[PDB]
């Protein structure tokens, strides 16, 4: 039984978004913790061989020196939207000659949101929603913030959030430890815990990426050396 | 003002240019290359206005490029020199027409030794030699005057330097130094400069 | 409002069949009649035209159309999709003639108008033509006698029969007819062929016949029909 | 034109287009590629030898430029696309940018490519995957590999098309820096894992190489031959007086 | 050129000379001026010529199919519509200057037709480079409801004054008679001029040309 | 003017059973000469040329697309071209450029491939056909080749005289222009042969 | 089942489901009450937390500076809808200089969403509006339909559990066009606060309030600029 | 105006006037001349304002897009290349423009002059705008790549500085950048009546 | 709308397309078709399912395409789609004509129309082409070839092959009889009329049922001929009495 792209469910939901949402569940998981010192992004890279170059692995990007994004389920769908917002960083600042703020950029690539559909559009339009979950970690005026948006298009403002397949545990293990006053040392720390908890393999320097945006410093990809100076303290 | 010059011997096509790339009243380049090569025999000396020169011979280049990398072999002198005269000829009645006036040197390893030369109304003829430019005036009678069909390429080199420095007597414009290049069955040679050391 | 259904109408089935044309095959197989004989000096084509009442007006529609001044059609299958093919072949012969100020060789005409049958059978949203179409043409000398189909295939015949009983006709035209034969002779065995068939009395209005020779294509009057009818002239 | 959803999402959420594109793949000629210090090698098995056919007009080892070369496997006509497209875009890079073109940039540009096929409408994914092999200016050595969903990565070395498991699980139990430390023995070790999964021939595999500036080498069976005889006396002179 | 019509008591007669000009300098002696557009209508064209030789092709053609369609014999009125519309869409770019003359059920019509796509139905017309002589020739013995030979008289008269009088006319006359049961394209219809004959014999015998290369390559 | 740009000249003559065709071989851009074996005289099949005076570009340009859809004629139709179809073909490809044409006028020579009566023509650059019985001329020196024309020309030539007649009227007409000459070149065909000759012309 | 997935099919008995399952989207947000007064409009909307670590849901939106939204349903469809409002507004500033009136805005709302209900391969608009605004003609709150049929409303509420809102205010209907500003915000407040548990309340951190009015432009108060309005209300006990 | 460049052992020396006249008022002498594009790529202004500006500025953006999506920095070449076929697609339109590229590479110090009349070529040493023919006397006198650091800034400054003498529309500062391995720094801005008390006494 | 989408360019569960491999199966049903390769030249021999009494024959073929005065081709399937695939090859080697002023290589035509095919198999919703080609050729690149495609847009080069009804039959034979590097046009001739009269369902054979086309070269130009019915029965008859040969020996 096949019906529209753009087909309503007597519950009132779009049946794409929602089996989008479902792709997602199959996802690497990640996670994002909000600090005043800064915000941190770490995610697993499942590495499925040992003949597969684990530096050809980003699931975090820059979107700009003050914006990054970790990113979960269909990378493929998630490089667009990434591209996407690098652009309209680079055109806001051209335009207004200032940077963008966090929630503009997320509200940016959220604005692609339900922009699929068959009959009635353009012949280089989307036939399907982007299964792609994304969290977006900068710092702005506002200090630092950190984003999560879903297949929906609605993105919400979090202080600590997970995504993936272990989305839910890795969620309850960082209510258990947040409160809005740790350092960013705490948080990478909590981070690089709970991902070790939920991964499946061992955790290691080659084996996930972390990555922080604090109000002194650009976006900065943690090397191997700084990854092994916090996995020692485990 | 820009000079090009071809010569075609028995089985090998001499090229020179002028190294000048001049604006207003002042010479801004003295190293200027007037040359492109398009495949392992074959060069395209282009000429003319200021973007629509390298823009062409660049677009031309590439497209050679990609025959060559699509099909594995290299494009004829000829099928090229039709190729380029095609595209020319093409923009000719369109919004954005091409100025510029071109040789193609060539070797094939069937038909030989080949030279072309281009109007930029794109008429294409070939020619035992030719030139471009004001220099061309100066410079073609005395190819007239001296050319055989047998010419060795030390005897080309020999003319080719009495049209230079002829150019050195008359013209007005400087032009100092030319690039000279050969093409044979082995590929596309670089000769030493014909150079007039002036200061 | 309205857009249009891009995609194939007419598909491969597992067999490796196109069913609609084979179905629009059928449709034609159930039409009236029609028979085409070419003759050395000239090309015959002949159809049932019988009407359903004597409320018809026989002098107003007609199944032999002249295409131009040397090219002729009758047709097997519906009418209106006939119709159509018709005036697309005058706007082919007139595009043809306005290009090399020469009038259409038949075969040219042949194969462009089954270009247009074969485009029904790809393009989105369309059902193939329910129509063969027999053309008879003058040119070069040589007459011309070509069948085309809904598949938008082509055949050179020197004589053949579509429509209702189109095999029986096609048995007889096979026995019953051969080259060297002048087009009066052909008239003759093609009311000969069609009679074969057409149930009932065969009258002068009952009956279409056109002609071709080296003299323009052309429709037999009524009465020219009903002296080739008196078994005779 | 058409506008219309091939490629949307299950229930379960997955792309079933996208998949039955990788099916696809899996039906196709195994490749496989694998990356040393001045060398490169891929070689691909079933050449589908029927003798009787022209085997330069059914090779599966393409140039997109004097830089970078690549296999494929899948549906050859498909691939045909995607290889044009590719050089196109090589020369384009060409135009637009002084420099010549690394291979993770083209690889980038053929992955978009079948992502944007698995997201338009009326198009349908590109049923290959391709292994796409190269030297980048600087002198590293490079091997990357696409997927019909858009998805690449770099790889030490890898395989593709039908059995790609077993000549994958065979080159992570044989990829070390002692083998491939000579390009005669990179080149040896791709015919070893080729001939794990090929009907035992020679004559059933192509292989081809690049190293430094130079160009795209295709061996001839003869050279082909040769390398399986040491590969055959190895294999009986460290394999026969042991067991 | 110059290009005439008028109409008589059984139909049309149309007239032209048949020198075609490039310049000041005769290209063709023998032009063709008189076009058909179908079995009852033709018509004379002066102006650009490959304009009135591509505007009368299209026009016939159209009006071929129309007739096809309708089984019927075009109207001169159709023809006159088609090419006006034509030509005033263009507004003046296409150069054809027209007489059209036609019989038709409702019997013989004549218009003249301008490149900008304006008509004048008239029992007289004339156009080109001659028309004005030829119109002289009207105005003075024009009447109505003429027999058939003096018709093709007067039209014949009409083109000979532009012939004589205007450079851009000469050579030959041609006239095209059109009544409701007959077609006589009389082509052409007097001749009333002749090159001289050649005093001399400028002959060049075999030999007398010196050839550099020859190259014989035999056919089938 | 544009047509003098380039300059040339083009000839067609009609003989008994044969017929002619004559052009100079100059490439030049305005006062310079390029070339001297400029090629303006195309075969369009067996005892079929055509002639190609003016800007040289749309020469070559209408030449070649010409050869296209003549090719095309040929493979869906299997047959040989008919010189008045021809003809009609490039007055269809002139026109339709009305109001852009290619800067030539082109001149047809040839024999009726079923039968051999010979045929001439020429036509406008925007393709206003015009079909004589004795000669076709176009280019720089059009006056000059029609007073030779006009003076030599016999009805029922035969090949050598035909040869003869348009050698020294083309010689002669070039000969009194500036943009045209540098050797002159005439196919001479007929129902047997094709003959091509290069003529002794003065080079200045 | 077979009227089920197309917006341009009927159903045998006069009904479009696709319109209703659309309808449905409302439902499924949190809940949004508006008022007015006779110089005052007022949104206030239950905002909604995904988890305790995440801000809540934002519910009410600028338009311009006359006019305000809250919404109800899919937020991609909102900001569409939003944006579409921002444009019409601006549009009308540019050309005439003056504010557009609220019932044409939502007239053009109507008419905008009602198209793609009537065309196939298109869907309806999956979000409810209250819309809030001040004109020549005094305050108003609108209500906008997946439907897209629209109502001028003395008061309303959409959303989950919003009967019981709209049963509270259907009550209070006559005291409003006489209430102060602070008695306003106050009856939308108790009638938000009707659309839940006794366990739970409103709080500084999920409430987000919207007034526009005769000397006051569309504005947003929401964290600690609603401690005012909250601190001022009678602490309705089981 | 007056601009000049040229590359030497050490870099690249960028230097410009900053006057800027319509007709013959001038509307200003603060014209920073001397555009950054980059921390590591300099843009020079010569004929219209706007369209250097505004052209280079999307230069910057895409350089910045390029530097994003393939994790590196763009070559000089490929910046110019960029920048010169933006400008060509408004050939014949009036887009004035007179640019000179400047920046540090693989291939090293990189030099490129840009026209907006479609001109894109590499060197050792140029000059752009009104000023350039006086430019070029004392630049070309001067010139060496064995230059020292302190060499070539005297003798940028002074060429432009002559420059401004000779020259009705270039005068105010002379302002000068260098272009290092490291990115560029922005060496000096004096005023030229400072100049003419220290050149002439 | 999405009811009546027959759905023509989609993978199927196995990761195929249906419609593709139906239009082989209808290309099964076919004429039987094939070519092979030769030092001397190259040929076409191809069955014909227009075979009956009352046919006009004004035509030099039934199934040999001249494409390209270099190169000519054959078909099996649908002959509409033949029809417009061979003016479409027309016009890409007039094409490549015009724009090189030299003649199309004969695999740059096949790849050119095989992308057409195959563009159609992956977009657009309309059914492909059920035809598949032969092609025979010359060119200064290669020499002699020959092509085979299919209506996926997929094509290959052979020494020898066959296409249509009993196409693998024909193979397997071709197989046993060729002769690589050995070949020439009169052996190669003989091959032809030995499978033709082995997989065609209709024995005996007559130059009524065949339809032969030879490509060579002589004297710089390239030359297509069709054979004869007499020649052919000279082939036949030559066929039978070298068949009555070998069967005396027993």
């Amino acid at each position: 039984y096949d019906r529209g792209v753009n087909t309503f469910s007597p519950e009132g939901r779009l049946f794409q978004v929602e089996y989008a949402i479902e792709a997602i569940k199959l996802g690497s998981t990640a996670i994002g913790i909000q600090t005043s010192e800064g915000v941190c992004l770490a995610v697993e890279k499942r590495i499925t061989s040992p003949l597969m170059e684990p530096s050809s692995i980003e699931k975090i990007v820059e979107i700009d020196a003050h914006i990054g994004c970790a990113m979960s389920g269909l990378i493929a769908d998630a490089k667009t939207l990434i591209d996407k917002a690098r652009v309209e960083t680079q055109n806001h600042w051209f335009t207004y000659n200032e940077t963008m703020t966090v929630e503009s950029v997320t509200q940016a690539v959220s604005n692609l949101a339900l922009q699929f559909g068959e009959e009635d559009a353009d012949p280089g339009a989307m036939s399907r929603p982007f299964g792609v979950a994304l969290l977006f970690g900068g710092v702005d005026e506002k200090g630092p913030q950190l984003f999560h948006m879903d297949p929906s298009g609605t993105f919400v403002q979090c202080d600590a959030r997970a995504i993936g397949s272990a989305s839910e545990g890795a969620q309850s293990s960082l209510q258990e430890v947040y409160h809005k006053s740790m350092t960013l040392k705490e948080a990478i720390k909590s981070s690089l815990i709970i991902l070790k908890q939920v991964m499946e393999e061992k955790l290691n320097a080659t084996n996930i990426e972390l990555a922080t945006v604090q109000p002194g410093q650009n976006f900065h990809m943690f090397t191997k050396e700084e990854l092994e100076e916090v996995i020692k303290d485990i | 003002m820009e000079y090009l010059i071809g010569i075609q011997g028995p089985d090998y096509v001499l090229v020179a240019s002028d190294r000048v790339a001049a604006s207003n009243i002042v010479q801004m380049k003295d190293d200027h290359d007037k040359m492109f090569k398009m495949s392992e025999k074959i060069l395209l000396l282009c000429v003319g206005e200021a973007g629509d020169t390298v823009q062409f011979a660049e677009y031309i280049q590439k497209n050679v490029q990609l025959y060559k990398m699509r099909n594995g072999y290299e494009l004829s002198p000829t099928a090229a020199a039709n190729f380029t005269r095609r595209n020319l000829a093409d923009c000719l009645r369109s919004r954005t027409p091409y100025h510029v006036n071109l040789l193609l040197a060539g070797y094939d390893e069937h038909e030989g030794p080949a030279l072309y030369y281009m109007d930029y109304l794109a008429a294409l003829a070939k020619a035992p030699f030719a030139a471009h430019g004001y220099g061309a005036f100066l410079t073609l009678s005395i190819l007239d005057r001296y050319y055989t069909p047998t010419i060795s390429r030390e005897r080309a080199v020999e003319l080719l330097r009495k049209c230079l420095e002829e150019l050195q007597k008359r013209f007005i414009l400087n032009l100092p130094t030319f690039s000279v290049r050969i093409i044979d069955k082995n590929g596309i040679h670089d000769l030493d400069n014909i150079s007039f050391p002036k200061q | 409002a309205e857009r249009g259904y891009s995609f194939s109408l007419t598909t491969f089935s597992p067999s490796g069949k196109l069913v609609q044309i084979e179905y629009a095959l059928a449709a034609v197989a159930g039409g009236a009649p029609s028979v085409g004989i070419k003759a050395a000096n000239g090309v015959v084509l002949a159809t049932e035209k019988k009407q359903k009442s004597i409320l018809y007006d026989e002098r107003s529609v007609h199944k032999v159309e002249p295409i131009t001044k040397h090219i002729g059609l009758v047709y097997s299958g519906m009418g209106p999709d006939y119709r159509v093919l018709v005036h697309r072949a005058r706007k082919l012969a007139q595009q043809y003639y306005l290009v090399y100020q020469e009038p259409i060789p038949t075969a040219q005409l042949v194969q462009r108008v089954a270009s247009v049958m074969q485009e029904y059978t790809q393009s989105g949203g369309v059902r193939p033509f329910g129509v063969s179409l027999l053309i008879c043409g003058w040119n070069e000398g040589r007459p011309y006698l070509f069948q085309s189909d809904p598949s938008g295939a082509y055949f050179a015949w020197k004589a053949t029969a579509m429509g209702k009983n189109y095999v029986n006709g096609k048995t007889f035209l096979e026995k019953r007819y051969n080259e060297d034969l002048e087009l009066e002779d052909a008239i003759h065995t093609a009311i000969l062929t069609l009679k074969e068939s057409f149930e009932g009395q065969m009258t002068e209005d009952n009956i279409e016949v056109g002609i071709c020779n080296e003299a323009g294509f052309r429709r037999l009057t009524p009465t020219e029909v009903k002296d080739y009818l008196a078994a005779i002239a | 034109s058409y506008d219309r959803a091939i490629t949307v999402f299950s229930p379960d959420g997955h792309l079933f287009q996208v998949e039955y594109a990788q099916e696809a793949v899996k039906k196709g000629s195994t490749a496989v590629g694998v990356r040393g210090r001045d060398i490169v090698v891929l070689g691909v098995e079933k050449k589908s030898v029927a003798k009787l056919q022209d085997e330069r007009t059914v090779r599966k080892i393409c140039a997109l430029d004097d830089n970078v070369c690549m296999a494929f496997a899948g549906l050859t006509a498909d691939a045909r696309i995607v290889i044009n497209r590719a050089r196109v875009e090589c020369q384009s890079h060409r135009l637009t940018v002084e420099d010549p073109v690394t291979v993770e940039y083209i690889t980038r540009y053929i992955a978009s490519l079948k992502q944007r096929y698995t997201q338009s409408n009326g198009r349908r994914p590109f049923g290959i995957s391709a292994l796409i092999v190269g030297f980048d200016f600087d002198g590293t050595p490079r091997l990357y590999q696409t997927d019909p969903s858009g998805t690449y990565h770099a790889w030490k070395a890898n395989a593709i098309g039908r059995g790609a498991k077993s000549v994958r699980e065979f080159l992570e139990k044989n990829y070390t820096d002692e083998a491939i430390e000579t390009d005669d023995l990179t080149i040896k070790l791709v015919i070893k894992a080729l001939l794990e999964v090929v009907q035992s021939g020679g004559k059933n595999i192509e292989l081809a190489v690049m190293r430094r500036d130079q160009s795209l080498k295709i061996l001839n069976p003869e050279e082909i031959e040769k390398y399986v005889a040491e590969i055959e006396k190895e294999k009986e002179e460290n394999e026969k007086k042991k067991q | 050129t110059t290009i005439a019509g008028v109409v008589y008591k059984d139909g049309i007669v149309l007239g032209a000379d048949t020198r075609a000009t490039e310049g000041m300098v005769v290209a063709d002696k023998n032009c063709s001026k008189i076009h058909f557009i179908s079995p009852n209508i033709y018509c004379c064209g002066a102006g650009t010529a490959a304009d009135t030789d591509m505007t009368t092709q299209l026009i016939s053609s159209n009006l071929e199919l129309h007739s096809l369609s309708t089984g019927r014999l075009p109207r001169v009125v159709t023809a006159n519509r088609m090419l006006k519309q034509m030509l005033f869409r263009y507004q003046g770019y296409i150069g054809a200057a027209l007489v059209l003359g036609g019989v038709d059920v409702t019997g013989p019509h004549l218009y003249s037709i301008y490149p900008h796509g304006s008509t004048d139905k008239l029992p007289y017309v004339t156009m080109g480079s001659g028309s004005l002589a030829a119109m002289a020739v009207f105005e003075d013995k024009f009447r109505p409801d003429m027999e058939e030979e003096e018709a093709k008289n007067l039209v014949s008269e009409a083109i000979a004054a532009g012939i004589f009088n205007d450079l851009g006319s000469g050579s030959n006359i041609d006239l095209c008679v059109i009544s409701k049961n007959k077609l006589d394209f009389l082509r052409p219809y007097t001749v009333p001029n002749k090159k001289g004959t050649r005093l001399g014999r400028y002959r060049c015998e075999k030999g007398t040309t010196a050839v550099l290369t020859e190259k014989i390559t035999p056919l089938e | 003017s544009i047509m003098s740009y380039n300059g040339g000249a083009v000839m067609a003559m009609k003989g008994k059973n044969c017929v002619a065709i004559a052009a100079d071989r100059r490439f030049g851009i305005q006062a310079q000469m390029v070339t001297t074996d400029f090629q303006k005289i195309f075969p369009m099949g067996d005892r079929l040329y055509i002639g190609l005076a003016g800007l040289a570009t749309d020469v070559q340009t209408v030449a070649q697309r010409l050869k296209f859809r003549l090719n095309l004629y040929e493979l869906k139709e299997g047959r040989q071209i008919k010189p008045y179809t021809l003809m009609s073909m490039v007055a269809n490809l002139l026109y339709e450029k009305r109001f852009g044409p290619y800067y030539t006028e082109p001149v047809i020579a040839g024999l009726d491939p079923k039968t051999f009566k010979p045929f001439i023509c020429s036509l406008d650059l925007i393709g206003c056909p015009m079909v004589t019985d004795d000669f076709v001329v176009s280019g720089t020196c059009a006056e000059q080749m029609y007073g030779m024309c006009e003076s030599l020309w016999e009805p029922n030539m035969d090949p050598d005289h035909l040869f003869e007649t348009i050698s020294q009227a083309m010689l002669n007409a070039v000969d009194r222009d500036a943009v045209s000459g540098m050797g002159v070149i005439v196919h001479i065909i007929e129902k047997d042969k094709i003959t091509t000759r290069t003529l002794k012309a003065r080079m200045d | 089942n077979q009227y089920d997935n197309d917006v341009t099919v009927w159903s045998p008995q006069g009904r479009i489901h696709q319109i209703e399952y659309a309808m449905e989207a409302v439902k499924q947000g949190s809940a949004t009450v508006g008022l007015k007064s006779k110089t005052h409009a007022v949104l206030v909307a239950l905002k909604r937390a995904q988890s305790e670590l995440a801000a809540h849901q934002k519910k009410i939106l600028h338009v311009d500076n006359h006019i305000g939204i809250s919404i109800a349903g899919l937020t991609a469809d909102a900001r569409l809808l939003c944006n579409f409002m921002r444009q019409e507004c601006l549009d009308s500033r540019f050309v005439f200089d003056r504010p557009l009136p609220v019932s044409r805005l939502v007239s053009l709302i109507g008419s905008k969403t009602q198209i793609p209900t009537q065309r196939y391969g298109r869907r309806p608009y999956g979000v409810g509006l209250l819309i809030a605004g001040y004109d020549d003609m005094g305050p108003h709150i609108f209500q906008t339909c997946p439907s897209a049929n629209y109502f001028d409303c003395r008061a309303m509420s959409i959303g989950a559990r919003s009967q019981s809102a709209r049963t509270y205010l259907e009550r209070h209907m006559s005291e409003f066009m006489e209430c102060n500003l602070n008695e306003l915000v106050k009856h939308g407040l108790r009638a938000l606060r009707e659309t839940l548990p006794a366990e739970q309340d409103l709080t500084t951190k999920n409430v987000s309030i919207g007034i526009v009015g005769k000397d006051l432009e569309f504005t947003i108060y929401d964290d600690d600029d609603v401690s005012p309005f909250l601190e001022g209300l009678e602490e309705r006990p089981q | 105006t007056t601009t000049l460049a040229f590359k030497f052992r050490h870099g690249v020396i960028v230097a410009a006037d900053s006057r800027a006249t319509a007709g013959a008022y001038i509307a200003s002498q603060t014209v920073k001349k001397v555009i950054e594009i980059n921390p590591y790529l300099l843009g020079t202004m010569a004929g219209g304002a706007a369209d250097c500006s505004f052209w280079e500025r999307l230069l910057a953006r895409q350089c910045r897009i390029y530097e994003l999506r393939n994790k590196e920095r763009i070559s000089v070449a490929a910046a110019s290349k960029l920048l010169a076929n933006m400008v060509y697609q408004y050939k014949g339109m009036g887009l004035s423009m007179g640019t000179m590229i400047c920046g540090w590479d693989k291939r090293g110090p990189g030099l490129y002059y840009v026209d907006s009349e479609g001109n894109r070529i590499s060197g050792a040493t140029f000059s752009v705008g009104s000023g350039s023919v006086y430019a070029y006397g004392v630049m070309d006198r001067g010139y060496s790549y064995d230059l020292e650091v302190e060499q070539a800034y005297d003798l940028a400054r002074r060429a432009i500085y002559q420059a401004t003498y000779r020259d009705a529309y270039s005068g105010g500062a002379v302002n000068l950048y260098h272009v290092r391995e490291d990115g560029w720094i922005r060496v000096s801005s004096d005023n030229v009546a400072d100049l003419h008390e220290k050149y002439s006494g | 709308s999405r009811r009546y989408d027959s759905r023509t360019t989609i993978f199927s569960p196995e990761g195929r397309l249906y419609q593709v491999e139906y239009a082989m199966e209808a290309i099964g049903h076919a004429g039987t078709c094939l070519g092979i390769l030769a030092n001397d030249g190259v040929l076409l021999a191809a069955e014909r399912r227009n075979i009956h009494k009352l046919l006009d024959e004004v035509f030099f073929s039934e199934k040999i395409y001249k494409l390209n005065e270099d190169m000519a081709c054959s078909v099996a399937g649908i002959t509409s789609d033949a029809n417009v695939l061979t003016n479409e090859l027309r016009l890409i080697a007039q094409r490549y004509l015009l724009q090189y002023q030299e003649p199309i290589p004969c695999e740059q035509l096949v790849t050119a129309l095989c992308d057409i095919k195959q563009a159609y198999t992956q977009f657009g919703g309309k059914r492909p082409f059920g035809v598949s080609l032969l092609y025979i050729g010359w060119d200064k690149h290669y020499g002699f070839q020959l092509y085979q495609s299919d209506p996926s847009g997929n094509y290959g080069g052979w020494k020898a092959t066959c296409i249509g009804n009993n196409s693998a039959a024909a193979v397997s034979m071709l197989k046993q009889d060729y002769k690589e590097g050995e070949m020439t046009l009169k052996s190669a001739l003989a091959l032809a009329i030995k499978v033709l009269n082995k997989t065609m369902d209709v024995s005996k054979l007559s130059a009524e049922k065949v339809e032969i086309a030879t490509l060579t070269r002589e004297n710089g130009k390239t030359v297509i001929r069709v054979l004869k019915q007499k020649e052919v029965e000279q082939l036949i008859k030559k066929h039978e009495e070298e068949e009555a040969k070998a069967e005396r020996e027993k």
